[PDB]
């Protein structure tokens, strides 16, 4: 009894939540932090798409989702503890070396 | 079913049961008596291959538990997924990524 | 639906090229060995270029749910094949001055094919989004494969947290069309819509969050302020199959996906795509105008060619060669960019360590490398759309689609940007020949790569006939 | 049925709202996790009870584990972070919340005007999930434990110590 | 009055034109993840918003 579109709007909810995260914060970290929302905001679109329709493909989606998302977090922590290591900040707005 | 709503205030009790009783005996501890180094990079190799294989063992608890309706097929399938990952294990052992000590 | 014999040795380059990542992470278990890494990953890539003979010979199906093979995919496959190859050949002289550990290149590169591979053979959104993720996080591993030097790692970062970024708005497109519409399938993206209601709130928001997803993927403005740093930032192989193979084989899934969508014919859509590609084409000329520095003019130049690709994929839905048309682009594109990007990886190569500086020097190359001079300014006249050249036909093929369907505006566009285009090109290849003040069959296979790539633009350039025929032959399913 | 929904979704909502404007980074890891408890609230609500089991297992129990390992291992102190309070300025915050917002309001127009009958909430098992999955979705796990592969290689590549 | 040759820089007000909006343009390019993070943001609302009003 529970409406699609309601789901779909707390799930558009958090993707601006973790959006607006990633932008306006000047840490790595809480880029990386807020992407982490984003991702698991398109998958919590995805279940409810998928529960509407009453298909296995919403959670099979999900379940590609949250790889991605893990090999993404992965990925990012990865490049975060280099670039702690190699310059002993996480400033983003910093590392500008190259432009125009 | 009066069956399935009684399971589910059950399993509610416990939840909050459980919950309360280890806040009320943190407030109780709290309430009686009287008063008066560079960690290195190994735990995050560690804490990663942990994080990928245990989405590839989600996705082998996601086959178990429909091993009998999948038939040959999804044993095969289950076969090359199995390999990649001894694969990938192989390889992360020989080059020393889960060698602590060098 | 299960999978047949027909349907394994339909589904050969993909087993071949899976099979080749087993075997090459195999034998850097066993020992490090620069050179048989090397020779297994093309021996594999090449594998698999023959059995796509193979999978010709098998026909064209519907191999899975999810997959679909027809001469669509044979033809992006063979483009994504020879563009890993050529990045492999590029890559060993520039892996042999690296001190770190070499083998895992040519690993990211298997996988990064295997996901083009994929992309090429997608007709389900699942098999669209895994595709572009298997692309994107080896294309993470090689662009801060040198992540010492600041600009690699910097490149890395930027293009790690935009495509994170680009995929969240993707998937969330995705599931917003699956709420929609119901079923993932490429085909049945708006058959639940009859009698002109087409234009579905739900199912064009979520296709514009895709439409965003791809355009960073695509380098498409608004969404291509990441190509010239991490062209620049990342290593000369890796900006080389950034370049040629993640661009064809997202271009292919997206031609794929819009001519297969019943709301691909949807009229804001497409005035949408001929805005973003209006702007793309005109940002992407007028941005390389003053540039010094090649892989950034290298990268406004692949925002340019994808507009004018873009161009000619807004005309799917109403002319006949559009898809023709994007065929005979992108292997041009695909030559002049291996070209061009082939060069710069050969006065780059090898690696002189992280703390060095990797600046071109253009100026004066004719004098001490004459070859690679004439083949570098042969691929700077074949992006022009300079006649004799394969970028010219490409570009006639463009122009010829933009004027069946009144495009008038996008016409235009390709005017002015090919005007300021051949500012920049020309200015580049005179300045070759002005003046300034290897040792390996490794380094001569790669000059063999780019002097060949440079014939086969000059001679098709000359006669496009053959090319035309193969891209012909290269009929999808209607 | 819907209670749970809408209090897990409501609980969510804070917890991520609490989190992008925190300066501890345990604290908003902390926040983050109890926002992914919430959606796998929301997730067994709805009856996608493998969704909910694997956002506790692997995305509050691998992934924020990940978070708070490399966390803990910089001993982020808030330099020139917890001095600086740089996103509560408002001529840093009002722009891109304003952004956002638009962009909320142009999705939830998009939303609105869709058909829905609801969710009848029967729950969806792990049974047919596997069933789908080694069933019509077989390219998609191979390729996936591909995927998952290519970012352990990247990663181990990266975050070595030498 | 006509040494200079009037039509000729007539016509190649076009090119400075080019060369002004180029140089314009490239001050997008300033090497800043989070504008273009921003830019990302303003391109998805910019395409939202002409699918919903063409709709
Ligand atoms: C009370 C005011 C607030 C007080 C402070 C906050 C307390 C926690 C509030 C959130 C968690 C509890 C929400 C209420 C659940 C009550 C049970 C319920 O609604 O069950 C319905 C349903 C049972 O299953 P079903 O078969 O669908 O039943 C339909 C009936 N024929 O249930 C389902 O289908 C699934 C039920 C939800 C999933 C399991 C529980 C998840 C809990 C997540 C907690 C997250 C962290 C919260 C932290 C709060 C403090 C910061
Ligand atoms: C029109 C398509 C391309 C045709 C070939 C263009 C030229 C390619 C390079 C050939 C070699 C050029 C050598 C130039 C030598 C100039 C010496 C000047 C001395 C003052
Ligand atoms: C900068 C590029 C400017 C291109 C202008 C093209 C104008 C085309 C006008 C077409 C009108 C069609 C009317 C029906």
């Amino acid at each position: 009894m529970i409406p699609l579109q309601h789901g779909l709007i707390l799930a558009a909810i958090l993707f601006v939540l973790g959006l607006t995260g990633l932008v306006i914060r000047r840490n790595l970290l809480f880029m990386l932090i807020g992407l982490e929302i984003m991702i698991n905001a398109s998958a919590l679109a995805f279940v409810v798409a998928g529960s509407y329709w009453g298909q296995t493909d919403g959670q099979v989606m999900y379940i590609l989702a949250i790889s991605l998302a893990a090999a993404e977090a992965s990925i990012g922590l990865a490049l975060l503890l280099q670039l702690h290591r190699r310059r002993q900040n996480l400033n983003i707005d910093s590392v500008s070396e190259m432009r125009g | 079913s009066t069956e399935v709503i009684a399971h589910h205030w059950a399993f509610a009790i416990f939840l909050i049961v459980a919950i309360g009783l280890c806040c009320l005996m943190l407030v109780g501890g709290w309430f009686l008596g009287g008063r008066a180094l560079r960690l290195s990079a190994k735990f995050y190799l560690v804490a990663m291959f942990f994080v990928i294989f245990d989405v590839e063992a989600l996705y082998l608890f996601a086959w178990s538990t429909s091993i009998r309706e999948s038939g040959w097929v999804g044993f095969v399938e289950a076969a090359i997924f199995i390999f990649v990952l001894l694969a990938g294990l192989v390889y992360l052992v020989r080059i020393g990524a889960l060698d602590w000590t060098p | 639906m299960t999978i047949t014999p027909q349907n394994l040795i339909a589904l050969l380059p993909l087993l071949i090229v899976g099979l080749t990542v087993v075997v090459v992470m195999l034998s850097i278990a066993w020992r490090r060995n620069h050179f048989l890494n090397a020779t297994l990953s093309v021996i594999g890539l090449n594998a698999a270029l023959v059995s796509l003979w193979f999978v010709g010979q098998a026909g064209a199906m519907d191999v899975t749910p999810l997959m679909r093979v027809d001469g669509f995919a044979m033809l992006y496959t063979g483009l994504v094949l020879l563009a890993s190859l050529a990045t492999c050949t590029f890559a060993y002289p520039w892996l042999e001055g690296y001190n770190d550990n070499k083998d895992e290149f040519y690993l990211l590169v298997l996988i990064a094919a295997l996901g083009g591979i994929l992309l090429a053979n997608a007709n389900h959104l699942a098999s669209l989004f895994l595709g572009i993720e298997l692309i994107s996080l080896p294309l993470f591993g090689l662009v801060g494969y040198a992540f010492r030097q600041k600009r690699s790692l910097e490149a890395s970062i930027k293009y790690t947290i935009l495509s994170a970024a680009a995929s969240s708005f993707l998937l969330f497109g995705m599931a917003l069309v699956y709420a929609q519409s119901g079923d993932l399938s490429f085909v049945a993206l708006g058959k639940n819509l009859g009698d002109g209601m087409l234009n579905e709130p739900l199912l064009l928001a979520g296709f514009g969050l895709m439409i965003v997803g791809l355009g960073f993927k695509l380098s498409l403005v608004p969404f291509h302020l990441w190509t010239p740093d991490v062209y620049q930032g990342a290593p000369a192989p890796v900006s080389t199959f950034l370049a040629t193979a993640s661009k064809i084989a997202i271009f292919g899934v997206v031609m794929r996906l819009f001519l297969y969508a019943p709301v691909g014919d949807s009229e804001a859509i497409r005035v949408v795509l001929a805005i973003i590609a209006f702007a793309s084409i005109i940002f992407g000329n007028l941005m390389a105008l003053s540039q010094t520095n090649i892989k950034r003019l290298l990268g406004y130049s692949s925002i340019s060619h994808l507009g004018y690709l873009l161009v000619a994929l807004i005309a799917l839905q109403t002319g006949e060669m559009s898809m023709e048309a994007v065929g005979v682009y992108l292997a041009g594109y695909l030559f002049s960019s291996l070209g061009a990007f082939g060069v710069v990886s050969l006065m780059s190569s090898p690696y002189r360590g992280p703390d060095a500086d990797s600046l071109f020097s253009y100026r004066g190359l004719f004098w001490h490398r004459p070859i690679l001079a004439a083949v570098m300014t042969v691929m700077m006249l074949s992006l022009a759309g300079i006649p004799m050249t394969l970028g010219f036909i490409g570009k006639f093929y463009v122009l010829a689609v933009g004027v069946q369907a009144h495009l008038w505006w996008l016409v235009g566009a390709v005017v002015v940007g090919s005007a300021i285009g051949l500012y920049y090109y020309l200015r580049v290849a005179v300045s070759l020949y002005l003046h300034a003040p290897p040792s390996n069959w490794q380094y001569s296979a790669g000059g063999i790569v780019v002097l060949i790539s440079a014939l086969l633009v000059l001679v098709l350039g000359v006669w496009p006939q053959p090319l035309i025929s193969i891209v012909r032959l290269a009929m999808p399913l209607m | 049925m819907e209670f749970a929904f809408y209090i897990c979704g409501l609980i969510a909502i804070l917890a991520t709202l609490r989190v992008i404007t925190h300066t501890n980074p345990v604290h908003a890891l902390l926040y983050l996790i109890i926002s992914l408890l919430a959606i796998s609230g929301v997730f067994f609500s709805l009856g996608a009870y493998f969704a909910g089991a694997l956002e506790i297992i692997v995305y509050a129990g691998a992934i924020m584990v990940l978070f708070v390992f490399v966390v803990m291992m910089l001993n982020l102190g808030g330099s020139e972070i917890e001095q600086e309070r740089q996103w509560l300025k408002p001529q840093v915050w009002i722009g891109p919340a304003i952004l956002s917002a638009i962009m909320l309001v142009v999705i939830v127009y998009a939303i609105l005007g869709v058909n829905d009958q609801g969710i009848d909430g029967t729950p969806i098992s792990a049974k047919a999930v596997g069933i789908t999955l080694f069933g019509p979705y077989v390219l998609a796990v191979e390729l996936a434990s591909m995927l998952l592969l290519a970012g352990l290689v990247v990663a181990f590549h990266v975050g070595r110590e030498e | 009055l006509l040494k200079r040759d009037p039509l000729n820089s007539m016509m190649n007000i076009p090119a400075v034109l080019s060369r002004f909006a180029g140089k314009g343009l490239l001050l997008s390019e300033n090497g800043y993840l989070r504008w273009y993070v921003a830019s990302m943001s303003i391109g998805a609302v910019v395409v939202l918003a002409l699918l919903m009003v063409l709709r």
